[PDB]
């Protein structure tokens, strides 16, 4: 089953993603496409989304980077054997002639490759791991970058406060770029059918996150919202897919 | 006759397989290849195919494999010369009890030339008797490829080499007419980027006794199959392995070593057995010097 | 007049100046030599006939001085003919990023000022890569950007930043050094970028 | 370890109208840069004044500071915005900790406390 | 039976290619996107979104793929090509070139704080969003099943990355050669339609 | 290329020294040139640049031949190209600037190879 | 557009004031900052109309400069009257700044012709 969503937020004020920034410090430049114009980079759209499900989750596990117990082998051989696609995932890794249909080889494992099983069942046993993928893992989640044809960049300069003596301080002057815009449209699809998906996407829905650099100081917060955005869930490959409104997917 | 391929494009050609990568080794693309894709161009349009075809090997356009009279000036450069109607002006004493040693006499000038049989080289001018001549460098890329089901588990390469028109001799045959275009290289289904066939003006060269350009790798028997006997061989040895069917069983990779293309002999005599043409060896010929292309 | 070398890349280029430097001295003889890095994996004779052919193609014209060409194959396999269409497209003799015939003491000024020539300083980086490779990719991260910009845009326009870059650098530091290096001492619009680039690109896979 | 930004626990947000008693100017960082406006203008959000989040974070910061400082607590310090070499908390054998730094973030520490505008 | 497929990136894709004079952390290859990439992201693709009615081999190891075509059918095998039985099913290239490219650089966040890593800063090349590629895929077998295979293949593409996760919206080109050559089903028809126009508009 | 060379007229009209004035200081501030560059940037339109370059012509803040020159390029220029203009004059502006060059040394270079030139040699 | 309208109302501002010993436009700088003020400060469109009224009426507002912003304030949203008045207060500036003849300017009717009167000469 493949879900596909395009989201758009309603961001209070604007945002900034900033790349390069040239040298000479001075001001912030927001990174620029050439063609274009600006655009926010599908990696920081993976970031932020994979923070907001890392809340919405609140494991333990995944919080100590899945290192925190020891495996019995025996669990690891039960699973190889019990799943199919985990048994394939091993084998396309750590080599075939290293693990046969059945069986681990003790004799030819050593530690790096045991440490790479280890490591491998336990990012396989976690929900965050199996939607965003990791070094080994397929993945799961594919997302478009937001190219927005608006290219209005307005500059906000700061300065800094002697706190001993209220007045600018004749060091350096702060000078940050700021994108404004009003629905910042993304198209995410997703090709595991999860409920953490529609619980993250519930936690955008009421608290929402930020995106973009300084969120500290009022760039960049964004909202989802469950009217311009739409959904559509693909089962059946001799269909055209459905687009609805994505309340009746979240509510 | 004469075709014409408009390739200008990246393919590969005789691949050292290393390991697991390709490398490329000929500069220029051989017969036996190039006639293995104009007959799979064959079998998928009809089937029926023939082995009575025979197509010489194809060269970058306005370029030719050296021979020994056609030398470098440079011991490290790259331009070559030779004097205009050279076998005309050699062989001809051939018939004349001239002494050999003193018939390959290199030195018209001071500091006399090497020769780098075998090496493909590009006609630039004419330079009264002595025509001015370059050797002919390709453009070639590496082309690495993973191996996944998402996830790595092995891994490959190739080397494509970038070609300019190109021009073969073939056999005079309605394939060439109903084939327009030919997947060449080590994949055909994977790699390709742009090829073709032009068909155009028909070519009538003589083969008969006399010295000979082998612009294939000639070979002078196979089997104990004498085909012809050569007065004196000049030239490099080269290692064949090709395709050729013998109508029964078997008949795939024949390896056995020949002579480098471009070598020059002096045949003076041939036999009627079955030539090895359609085997994309013996594509000697009679020229007055290297443009023969014109 | 035949040498083969296979030392480690994280010595390579520092071993062959401080050979080279005195090769007048010695021989009396200028060399042409070239310095390839390729992956251990990588086949050893197509890696022999590559660095044989940049080894030709670094020659000196007038012959006066020895030339070092360096040529760090990251993510692709090393051949002759690969190398002679890299330096047929990229490098020419007019506006060019590769000088390829790069003169000895030219090397020998970058390493000094990459505070490189020195084997103690060398070996700490080698034996520590946990420190090396952080100090060389600090040393080689200025460098390695001016170099994406060249691959960005075009000789005018690399040559426009390269020269902003200078002009918005405080005084004693490295990046002003290094550009002033680049450009002063060029007679045509030929600037060894891609080659210092190279250079430190050796060292930095060497750890 | 003040460092538990990783591991998020709870979440509270602050929804309010702000409404200035006294003739609010804002922070006009458009300094000598008239868009629309007479002499120098205030800055505004396509024609709706606005007020900058950095500067209420920075007016909340020294507020935060003034209290630390006026604490005198050994455990709780507050370091200089120039230097580089704080650090927001010490986990020495009990440590110190920074309540701004804590809140609005350091160099070493990103923030807890993000403002709007 | 040529296939006039136009496809769209619908995000900053990006390939690793490779050069000797090279300096971005992720490169480009030289000549653009190469068929090798487009014919193994569309087996991939399959396998993973197999239709009803098929056999999917799904491996790597050639010696796997032999075990696998012990029983000897792998309908995506088949329609890919058995690593040493037939000759060919079909052949992809692409003509347009000259893309654009810009040097992007990424970063990785702290997980305990919120702030860059220090020292996880890298580099990657990408082709610029709305660049729109061409490429013919020429079935030259001569099979109905399998050429329905192929199609589904060239749909799924469409919900499948290509490229650092990078989205794609594949668009055919053509429809009345396709129906006017054979086996115009209604099944067929409906497929075609649908990848007939982008799935985002 | 041509648009180097029009930004590198535009510059060197630029560096033209302020008379009565204190410091040496060129005619045309830093400041100025980046205010043009970002109200370029939020106001998309050709025709509030043009009107803006020429409000700061008025006010005595840029040079006259300089703002003409400015005029007369931008007077039917897209936005795409506008805007790459505005950022090689803030490149070159920079550069004269921190390399110390004063108006007699360029003078009247016409192309930016040759000023490019003098910088080398200097 | 807009601009078009700007132009010609600040050239119809910019006629010499009779019965005054030295040269200048016939309307000042601070009316227009006072016109601009005032909008900001009331907020509403019949309110600048009323005040520009009273400013022709005060003998300080050429009559036809009046009438053209009585005809371009009507019917016009806040934001409009907005964008051109501080169009208008841009070319009013621009061309105080740059002393132009109002003899050699009066007959242009198009924003584009004014660009190009200026860059030209």
């Amino acid at each position: 089953v493949i879900q596909v969503f395009r989201l758009n937020f309603r961001l209070r004020t604007g945002f900034r993603v900033g790349g390069g920034q040239e040298v000479g410090d001075n001001v912030i430049r927001q990174l620029r496409i050439g063609v274009e114009g600006v655009m926010i980079p599908a990696s920081s759209w993976k970031g932020m989304f994979r923070r907001v499900s890392e809340i919405v989750l609140n494991s333990e596990d995944h919080f100590e980077e899945h290192s925190k117990k020891e495996v019995d082998t025996r669990t690891i051989n039960a699973l190889l054997k019990s799943d199919e696609k985990f048994r394939r995932i091993a084998i396309s890794k750590v080599g075939k002639e290293v693990i046969t249909q059945n069986g681990i080889n003790v004799d030819k494992l050593d530690s790096e490759s045991l440490s790479d099983l280890r490591r491998i069942y336990n990012e396989y046993n976690c929900p965050i791991e199996r939607l965003y993928g990791s070094n080994y893992f397929a993945g799961g989640i594919t997302i478009s970058d937001s190219v927005i044809p608006n290219a209005s960049i307005m500059e906000r300069t700061h300065v800094t406060i002697e706190r001993k003596s209220k007045k600018a301080s004749e060091k350096h002057l702060f000078s940050e770029e700021i994108i404004d815009a009003e629905k910042i449209e993304v198209k995410v699809i997703v090709r595991n059918e999860f409920e953490l998906w529609k619980n993250s996407l519930k936690l955008l829905r009421e608290i929402g996150y930020f995106i973009g650099g300084s969120k500290s100081r009022g760039i960049g917060y964004i909202v989802l919202d469950e009217k311009e955005s739409e959904y559509a869930v693909i089962n059946n490959f001799s269909e055209t897919p459905k687009f609805s409104e994505l309340k009746r997917y979240l509510s | 006759i004469l075709i014409k391929l408009k390739v200008k494009g990246y393919i590969t050609t005789q691949m050292r397989r290393i390991r697991n990568y390709y490398f490329s080794i000929t500069n220029y693309i051989p017969s036996t290849t190039l006639r293995g894709a104009i007959l799979a161009e064959y079998y998928n349009q009809t089937g029926k195919i023939d082995e009575n075809f025979y197509v010489s090997p194809a060269y970058p356009i306005k370029t030719a494999p050296a021979h020994y009279f056609s030398p470098a000036k440079e011991r490290k450069g790259d331009e070559f010369i030779e004097v205009k109607r050279i076998l005309e002006k050699k062989e001809k004493e051939f018939e004349a009890n001239k002494p050999i040693e003193e018939i390959m006499k290199l030195e018209i000038d001071g500091k006399h030339p090497k020769p780098k049989i075998g090496s493909l080289i590009t006609y630039e001018g004419e330079t009264d008797k002595e025509n001015k001549y370059r050797e002919f460098s390709s453009k070639s890329i590496i082309q690495m490829h993973v191996a996944i089901d998402s996830y790595k588990g092995m891994l490959f390469a190739y080397e494509y080499k970038e070609f300019d028109e190109m021009w073969a001799i073939a056999s005079d045959s309605e394939v060439i007419d109903t084939v327009k275009r030919i997947k060449i290289g080590r994949g055909k289904n994977r790699g390709n980027k742009v090829v073709d066939v032009e068909k155009v003006r028909e070519v009538s060269l003589d083969q008969s006794k006399g010295l000979l350009y082998c612009l294939s790798p000639c070979i002078g028997s196979l089997f104990g199959k004498t085909f012809f006997k050569a007065k004196y061989i000049i030239g490099d040895k080269s290692i064949y392995s090709g395709w050729f069917t013998v109508d029964s069983f078997s008949g795939q990779k024949p390896v056995f070593e020949t002579l480098r293309e471009g070598s020059l002999v002096y045949v003076e005599s041939f036999s009627n057995e079955k030539s090895l043409m359609p085997a994309g060896l013996n594509f000697m010929l009679r020229i007055s010097d290297l443009s023969s292309i014109l | 007049d035949d040498i083969m070398l296979l030392s480690p890349s994280a010595i390579a280029v520092p071993f062959a100046v401080k050979m080279f430097k005195r090769s007048l001295e010695y021989t009396g003889f200028t060399f042409k030599v070239g310095i390839i890095s390729v992956k251990p994996d990588h086949p050893v004779q197509f890696a022999y006939g590559a660095v044989n052919a940049l080894m030709e193609e670094s020659k000196i014209h007038t012959g006066e001085k020895s030339s070092i060409g360096v040529l760090v194959f990251s993510s692709t396999l090393a051949s002759e003919g690969v190398v002679k269409s890299d330096l047929k497209n990229y490098r020419k003799e007019k506006e060019s990023f590769l000088v390829v015939s790069n003169d000895v003491d030219d090397v020998e000024r970058l390493l000094n000022l990459m505070e490189l020539d020195d084997f103690g300083k060398l070996m700490e980086l080698y034996w520590n890569p946990e420190e090396g490779r952080k100090v060389i990719r600090d040393k080689i991260r200025s460098l390695e950007r001016f170099v994406n910009y060249a691959d960005t845009h075009d000789f005018y326009n690399t040559l426009a930043y390269l020269i902003r870059s200078k002009a918005k650098s405080e005084e004693n530091s490295l990046i002003k050094r290094i550009i002033d290096l680049t450009i002063k001492g060029r007679d045509d619009f030929v600037f060894p970028l891609y080659d210092y680039y190279f250079i430190l690109k050796s060292i930095r896979v060497g750890i | 370890s003040c460092m538990d930004l990783d591991v998020i626990t709870t979440v509270v947000k602050i929804e309010g109208k702000l409404r200035n008693e006294t003739l609010l100017r804002v922070g006009k960082g458009k300094t000598q840069d008239f868009a629309e406006a007479t002499d120098n203008p205030i800055i505004k959000y396509r024609d709706r004044p606005l007020i900058p989040g950095s500067s209420l974070k920075g007016a909340f910061r020294s507020l935060v500071e003034s209290y630390t400082k006026s604490l005198n607590d050994s455990k709780y310090y507050v370091c200089d915005l120039d230097d580089n070499s704080c650090v927001s908390c010490e986990e020495k054998k009990e440590g110190r900790y920074c309540i701004p730094c804590i809140l609005f973030g350091f160099k070493d520490l990103a923030s807890r406390v993000y403002i709007l505008d | 039976i040529p296939i006039k497929v136009s496809m769209r990136n619908l995000s900053s894709l990006t390939i690793a290619g490779g050069s000797t004079i090279s300096s971005i952390d992720i490169p480009l290859n030289p000549l653009g996107v190469p068929p090798s990439t487009i014919k193994g992201t569309m087996r991939t693709a399959v396998h993973n979104l197999l239709p009803n009615g098929y056999t999917s081999c799904g491996e790597v190891e050639p010696e796997s793929i032999r075990e696998a075509h012990k029983n000897g059918v792998c309908d995506v095998c088949k329609l890919f090509g058995y690593p040493d039985s037939l000759t060919g099913c079909f052949t992809i290239d692409v003509s347009k070139t000259d893309y654009r490219t810009s040097y992007i650089t990424r970063v990785s966040i702290d997980d305990k704080t919120q702030r860059a890593k220090e020292g996880s800063l890298f580099t990657q090349q990408i082709i610029l969003p709305n660049s729109d590629i061409s490429f013919t895929v020429y079935y030259n077998c001569n099979d109905e099943r399998l050429f329905k295979l192929l199609l589904y293949s060239i749909l799924d593409l469409r919900y499948w990355r290509l490229g650092r996760n990078t989205m794609i919206d594949v668009k055919v080109n053509n429809v009345e050669e396709i129906c006017k050559s054979v086996k115009c089903d209604e099944e067929i028809n409906g497929i075609l339609n649908q990848l007939s126009r982008y799935l985002w508009e | 290329q041509d648009l180097l060379d029009i930004a590198t007229r535009i510059a060197i009209s630029a560096i033209k020294p302020k008379p009565k004035s204190n410091k040496p200081e060129p005619y045309v501030d830093s400041s100025t040139i980046n205010s043009l560059l970002s109200f370029l940037q939020s106001r998309r339109n050709v025709n509030e640049l043009l009107l803006y370059i020429m409000r700061q012509a008025g006010r005595d803040e840029i040079d006259e031949e300089t703002g003409k020159l400015l005029l007369a390029s931008l007077k039917d220029r897209e936005l795409k190209d506008a805007v790459n203009l505005l950022g090689y004059v803030k490149w070159v502006y920079d550069t004269l600037t921190g390399l110390k060059v004063n108006y007699n040394n360029v003078k009247g270079v016409k192309t930016f190879k040759e000023l490019v030139n003098i910088l080398s040699k200097v």
